[PDB]
């Protein structure tokens, strides 16, 4: 099957910067599979926050220049990674980071309409709280 | 762009109950571009339904969709203890995606 | 050629369609399959334009009105922007629709056609 | 304000399944020959994954079909399961294969039924099992396993191109990416009705006679991370290697039946010297060395590569045929980490194989007659990982076989097949 | 002895058979039912 393993809570202080790490076991490569970083606020509903596809980082509005999405495939000891970081943290940042991967394999699948996507797996989930 | 709204904030039920859940949408998805998620305390959320009434494998018959238009509908039949929790709705046919502000099913 | 202008917009698809339309001793038991399968699969496609008016056509108009809630973009949208492949995946869910609508308008065309000439 | 209109042509195409036909120039393929029309796609980003490929599959059926038709018409040798009183050959009129060969002298039917002849052979120590311990009693390997047909004499064993032309409706997508590793998206995608010519050559650790990477070292796996799977290395510059046999056999036949031939090898008159394969030491030296550098960008740790373990002929040695003979050779030199001229690597030769692992039964090579040479070209190597899974700083690969599919992804990766759907509905202005 | 029993229906029949190998034969044996 499809496990997602993200790294432990993180507390830190404003001014700082944190990286979240994603290992994706059973996923072959991340070049037919598209992997998705949404936030959820304590009490509140999902915030899509970014994307890497086909080996392209992008970004919505109000995370631009602040977030970075990076992404590494299979390598022999380690499944395929993907990384994301946050350079300036606030107190509105507080929040469980989820990081989701969906199949882009067949262009009829109906689970994603040109680029923007569903979420088939689900990781744990980290907390980060400032 | 498109923000979706779900009517029932709070909705209660007993076991063997059949339950309804409505999204509505600013604009019309004409694609079908909607997403149902079931979420219970303390874990990842799970998606059950893509394309407005497709399920995914493993995801119980007795969960079912309905599209039309702005107008969007979950039906869960034969409700059991373990389909309670929170129910959230997304739409991906215009970037960025968007989530509702979910359901509760105590 | 063949599949060429597959990345294309519809708009500059559509006027080369014939190019792709034109392409579309024991033998052993294989070959007979596939060529009977092929002959089948031609032969339903004629049996659907045929059940619509549009035997012998490759751009066949009709007298169906566009539904807005099968797709509620604009013409220039559709006919300069997307290929395809998006547009047929995008108005998946309503084909079967058409296609009864279809065959009901011809359907109609053909009595209403035989109740004039009895006129 | 807007009508259906209806369009028979459109571009549309979907992943399918179907049966490709076969070109070559129950089961046959002989159409003309292929002229290849390639037309690129352009602004077209297409999905390949060359672990689930059909083509694979319908190449192996096709190839165990066309292999299994072609000995049906031939000799059952049913009536060689006798017991052989096996001694040592007499080719002095210390050689080399004189501990390879056996004298074995035994009884056989003939034309008519009531008598019985009393004939020899000279079997190869692989082909023959002794019953009971220090004496001198013979059986062939196969008889408590399958019935042995002898390749019908009229057969070539040479590899002829073969190329998968697809039905009407259907068409195949050529990946033009030349640092392609078999998964993920293409940019530059062309379309093909068939394929180029792509030979049915079987080995079992170094890929012959087969195309070359257009740029670098490729390295395959359907998973990295699992010790189970295998690694096919696609290198760019083949490494040219000879391989023969000095020995001269004579082939003899004897009359077993009514019509039915055996043929068999009667005496070794010339050069007395093991079958061996020349290959050169720089050029090997420099493939390992890029196909160590190429690996390293996977592996973090220091590669070396070891021989194979196991102990079975098969699966340890490196399998392959010679203008009909079946050549089995010892690699262990070839991978040990000196390579300083000519690599002679010891080669033995089969007459009882089972190419297919008992899917075919088992056949019976003819000996050839007269000095056999043979030259090809490295293209490609299979590797396994020792999962040994513990705190080490070394990564060990291993040359290993496995299934011949191996032998067939290594061509077919780069193709897809899809079908075509043409109907299309659009709004237009036009009533 | 190691509604009715079998023992009138069952015979032991003991014979010989050719083995993989045509020049030597085994003599078996084997419980046949009388029909
Ligand atoms: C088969 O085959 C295939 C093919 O052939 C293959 O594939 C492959 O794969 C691979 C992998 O493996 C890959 O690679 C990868 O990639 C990825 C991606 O990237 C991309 O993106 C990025 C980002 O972007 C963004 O940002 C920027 C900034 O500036 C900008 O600019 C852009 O635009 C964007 O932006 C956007 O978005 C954002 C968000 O995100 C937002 O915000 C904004 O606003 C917007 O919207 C980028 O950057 C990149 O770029 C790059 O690249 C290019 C290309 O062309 C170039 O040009 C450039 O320049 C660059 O480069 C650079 O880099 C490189 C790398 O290598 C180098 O080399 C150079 O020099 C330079 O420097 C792109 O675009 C990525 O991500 C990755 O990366 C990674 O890795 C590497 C390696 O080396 C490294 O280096 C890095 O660093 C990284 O790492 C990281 O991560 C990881 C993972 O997670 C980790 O683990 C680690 O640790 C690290 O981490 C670190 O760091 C970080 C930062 O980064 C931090 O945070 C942390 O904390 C730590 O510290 C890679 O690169 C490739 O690509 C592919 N290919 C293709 C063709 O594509 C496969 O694989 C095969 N298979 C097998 C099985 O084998
Ligand atoms: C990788 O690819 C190479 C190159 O194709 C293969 O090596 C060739 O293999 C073929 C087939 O085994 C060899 O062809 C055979 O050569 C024999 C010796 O040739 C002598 O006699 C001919 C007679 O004209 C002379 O021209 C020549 O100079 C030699 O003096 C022939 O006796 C064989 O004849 C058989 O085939 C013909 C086909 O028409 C029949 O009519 C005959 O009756 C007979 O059955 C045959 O022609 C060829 O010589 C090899 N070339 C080299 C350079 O070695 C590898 O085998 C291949 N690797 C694989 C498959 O693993
Ligand atoms: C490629 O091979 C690797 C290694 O064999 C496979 O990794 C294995 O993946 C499975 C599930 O995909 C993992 O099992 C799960 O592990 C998680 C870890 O928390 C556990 O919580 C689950 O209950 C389950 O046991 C397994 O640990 C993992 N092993 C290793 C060594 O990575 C990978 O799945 C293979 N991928 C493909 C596409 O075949
Ligand atoms: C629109 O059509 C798609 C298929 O084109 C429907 O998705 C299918 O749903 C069934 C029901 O679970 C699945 O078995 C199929 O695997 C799905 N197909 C694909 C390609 O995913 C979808 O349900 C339709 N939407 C509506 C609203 O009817
Ligand atoms: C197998 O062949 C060997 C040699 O042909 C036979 O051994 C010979 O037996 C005769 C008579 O007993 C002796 O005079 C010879 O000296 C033996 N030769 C050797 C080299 O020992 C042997 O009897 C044969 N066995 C069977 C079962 O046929
Ligand atoms: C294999 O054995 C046969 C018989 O055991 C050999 O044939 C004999 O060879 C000797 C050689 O001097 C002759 O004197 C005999 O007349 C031969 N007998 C028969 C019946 O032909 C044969 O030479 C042996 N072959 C090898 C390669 O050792
Ligand atoms: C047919 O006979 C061969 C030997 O001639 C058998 O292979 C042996 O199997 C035993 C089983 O434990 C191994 O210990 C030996 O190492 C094997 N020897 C060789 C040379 O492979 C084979 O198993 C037999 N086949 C059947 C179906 O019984
Ligand atoms: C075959 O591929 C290898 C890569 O594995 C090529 O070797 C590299 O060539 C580039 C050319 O600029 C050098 O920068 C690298 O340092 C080379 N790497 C190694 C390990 O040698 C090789 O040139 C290719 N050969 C051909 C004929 O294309
Ligand atoms: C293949 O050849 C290698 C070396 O040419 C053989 O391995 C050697 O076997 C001798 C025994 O005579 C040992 O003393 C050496 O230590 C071995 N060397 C290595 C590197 O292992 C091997 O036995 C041969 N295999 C077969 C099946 O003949
Ligand atoms: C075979 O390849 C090895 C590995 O590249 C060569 O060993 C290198 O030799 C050079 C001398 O020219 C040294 O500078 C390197 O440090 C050596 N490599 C290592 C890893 O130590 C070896 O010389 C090659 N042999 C032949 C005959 O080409
Ligand atoms: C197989 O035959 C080829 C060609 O006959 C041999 O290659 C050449 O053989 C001639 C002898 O006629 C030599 O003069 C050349 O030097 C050889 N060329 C090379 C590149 O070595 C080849 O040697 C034969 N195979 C074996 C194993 O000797
Ligand atoms: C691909 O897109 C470019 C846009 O730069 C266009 O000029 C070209 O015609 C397109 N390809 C085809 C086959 O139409
Ligand atoms: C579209 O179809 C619906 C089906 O319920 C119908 O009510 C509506 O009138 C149709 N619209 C047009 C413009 O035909
Ligand atoms: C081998 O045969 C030769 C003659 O062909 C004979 O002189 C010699 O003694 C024989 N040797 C053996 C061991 O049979
Ligand atoms: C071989 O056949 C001959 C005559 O056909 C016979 O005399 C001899 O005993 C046979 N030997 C064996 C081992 O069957
Ligand atoms: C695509 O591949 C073909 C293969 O012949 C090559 O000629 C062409 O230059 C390639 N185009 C690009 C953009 O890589
Ligand atoms: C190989 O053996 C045959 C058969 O006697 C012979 O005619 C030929 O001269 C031999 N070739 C050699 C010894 O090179
Ligand atoms: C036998 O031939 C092989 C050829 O690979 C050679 O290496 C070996 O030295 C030879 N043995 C003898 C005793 O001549
Ligand atoms: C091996 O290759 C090198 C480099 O091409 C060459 O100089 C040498 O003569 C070759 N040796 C043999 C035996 O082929
Ligand atoms: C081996 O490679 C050389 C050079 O690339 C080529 O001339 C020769 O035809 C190749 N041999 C075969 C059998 O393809
Ligand atoms: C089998 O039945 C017969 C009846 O004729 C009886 O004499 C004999 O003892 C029985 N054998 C048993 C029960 O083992
Ligand atoms: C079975 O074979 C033996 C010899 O091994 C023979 O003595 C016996 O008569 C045979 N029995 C039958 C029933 O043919």
């Amino acid at each position: 099957q499809i496990h997602l393993v993200q790294s432990g809570t993180e507390v830190k202080k404003p001014g700082s910067s944190v990286t979240v790490s994603c290992k994706a076991y059973g996923v072959n490569t991340f070049g037919l599979y598209a992997v998705n970083w949404v936030r959820q606020a304590p009490g509140q509903s999902l915030e899509y926050i970014g994307q890497i596809w086909r080996w392209k980082s992008s970004a919505s509005h109000h995370f631009r220049g602040r977030v970075l999405i990076s992404a590494v495939d299979l390598t022999g000891s380690s499944p395929p990674i993907s990384s994301l970081e946050i350079k300036d943290l606030t107190s509105d940042d507080t929040a469980v980071y989820f990081c989701t991967t969906t199949s882009t394999y067949d262009k009829w699948s109906g689970l994603h309409h040109d680029g923007v996507m569903a979420f088939s797996s689900w990781g744990q989930g980290t907390l980060i709280s400032v | 762009d498109i923000q979706m709204t779900q009517s029932p904030s709070t909705l209660s039920a007993s076991i063997g109950d059949t339950v309804r859940i409505s999204c509505r949408a600013s604009q019309s998805i004409t694609g079908n571009w909607v997403a149902w998620y079931q979420q219970r305390p303390g874990k990842a959320p799970r998606l059950l339904i893509y394309r407005g009434a497709a399920l995914l494998g493993g995801v119980p018959s007795r969960f079912s969709g309905s599209a039309a238009g702005t107008d969007f509908t979950l039906t869960i039949g034969n409700l059991q203890a373990e389909d309670f929790g929170t129910f959230y709705c997304q739409q991906y046919d215009t970037y960025p995606g968007t989530f509702g502000q979910g359901t509760k099913v105590e | 050629g063949f599949l060429g202008a597959a990345g294309s917009t519809m708009g500059a698809a559509s006027i080369t369609l014939t190019v792709q339309a034109r392409q579309l001793t024991v033998w052993g038991i294989k070959q007979l399959q596939a060529r009977v399968l092929a002959v089948e699969r031609y032969l339903k496609d004629q049996k659907f334009l045929g059940l619509w008016g549009c035997s012998g056509k490759i751009i066949c108009c009709t007298n169906v009105p566009w539904n807005s809630t099968w797709s509620n973009k604009s013409y220039e949208e559709i006919w300069n922007n997307m290929t395809w492949i998006e547009w047929e995946k995008e108005i998946s869910n309503y084909t079967n629709r058409i296609y009864d609508l279809l065959t009901e308008s011809q359907n109609q065309q053909e009595r209403n056609e035989k109740d004039l000439l009895e006129l | 304000n807007l009508w259906v209109t209806v369009y028979y042509g459109v571009p549309v195409w979907r992943d399918a399944d179907t049966t490709l036909f076969c070109a070559s120039d129950t089961h046959a393929c002989v159409p003309t020959d292929p002229n290849p029309q390639e037309i690129p796609l352009e602004n077209v980003t297409e999905n390949f994954n060359m672990w689930k490929n059909n083509m694979v599959e319908q190449m192996q059926e096709d190839v165990i079909s066309l292999w299994d038709q072609s000995l049906k018409p031939c000799v059952k040798l049913t009536p060689l399961c006798v017991t052989l009183n096996c001694t040592k050959a007499n080719l002095t009129h210390i050689g080399n294969i004189t501990d390879e060969v056996k004298n074995c002298t035994f009884n056989m039917t003939t034309e008519i039924r009531d008598k019985q002849q009393k004939v020899h052979a000279l079997f190869y120590a692989l082909d023959i099992v002794q019953m009971k311990e220090n004496g001198s009693e013979y059986r062939l390997i196969s008889c408590n396993t399958s019935v042995i047909k002898q390749a019908c004499p009229k057969i070539s064993f040479d590899p002829i191109p073969i190329h998968y032309c697809a039905p009407a409706g259907y068409a195949i997508l050529k990946c033009n990416d030349k640092k392609f590793n078999g998964t993920g998206p293409c940019k530059n995608v062309s379309t093909v009705q068939c394929t180029h010519g792509i030979k049915p050559v079987v080995s079992t650790q170094l890929l012959l006679n087969g195309s070359l990477a257009e740029e670098e070292i490729i390295i395959r796996s359907e998973n990295l991370t699992n010790n189970a799977k295998n690694i096919i290395v696609h290198l760019n510059k083949s490494v040219s290697i000879s391989c023969t046999r000095p020995s001269n056999n004579t082939r003899t036949s004897i009359r077993i039946g009514p019509g039915q031939m055996f043929y068999r090898t009667g005496d070794i008159i010339g050069d007395i010297r093991k079958a061996y394969c020349e290959l050169n030491g720089t050029e090997w030296n420099e493939t390992l060395n890029k196909v160590t550098e190429k690996l390293k960008e996977h592996f973090n740790k220091t590669i070396v590569f070891q021989p194979p373990s196991g102990g079975d002929l098969e699966t340890t040695m490196h399998h392959f045929n010679c203008r009909g003979e079946f050549f089995y050779c010892n690699t262990t030199k070839l991978f040990n980490t000196e390579f300083n001229g000519t690599i002679i690597l010891p080669c033995r030769i089969k007459q009882i194989v089972n190419m297919w692992q008992g899917v075919g039964q088992a056949m019976y090579a003819p000996p050839i007659s007269g000095i056999i040479n043979c030259t090809s070209n490295i293209t490609g190597i299979i590797l396994t990982r020792d999962g040994g899974n513990g705190n080490t700083t070394d990564e060990t690969f291993r040359p290993g076989g496995g299934n011949i599919k191996d032998n067939w992804r290594s061509e077919l990766y780069k193709y897809k097949v899809v079908q075509i759907e043409p109907l299309g509905i659009a709004p237009t202005r036009c009533k």
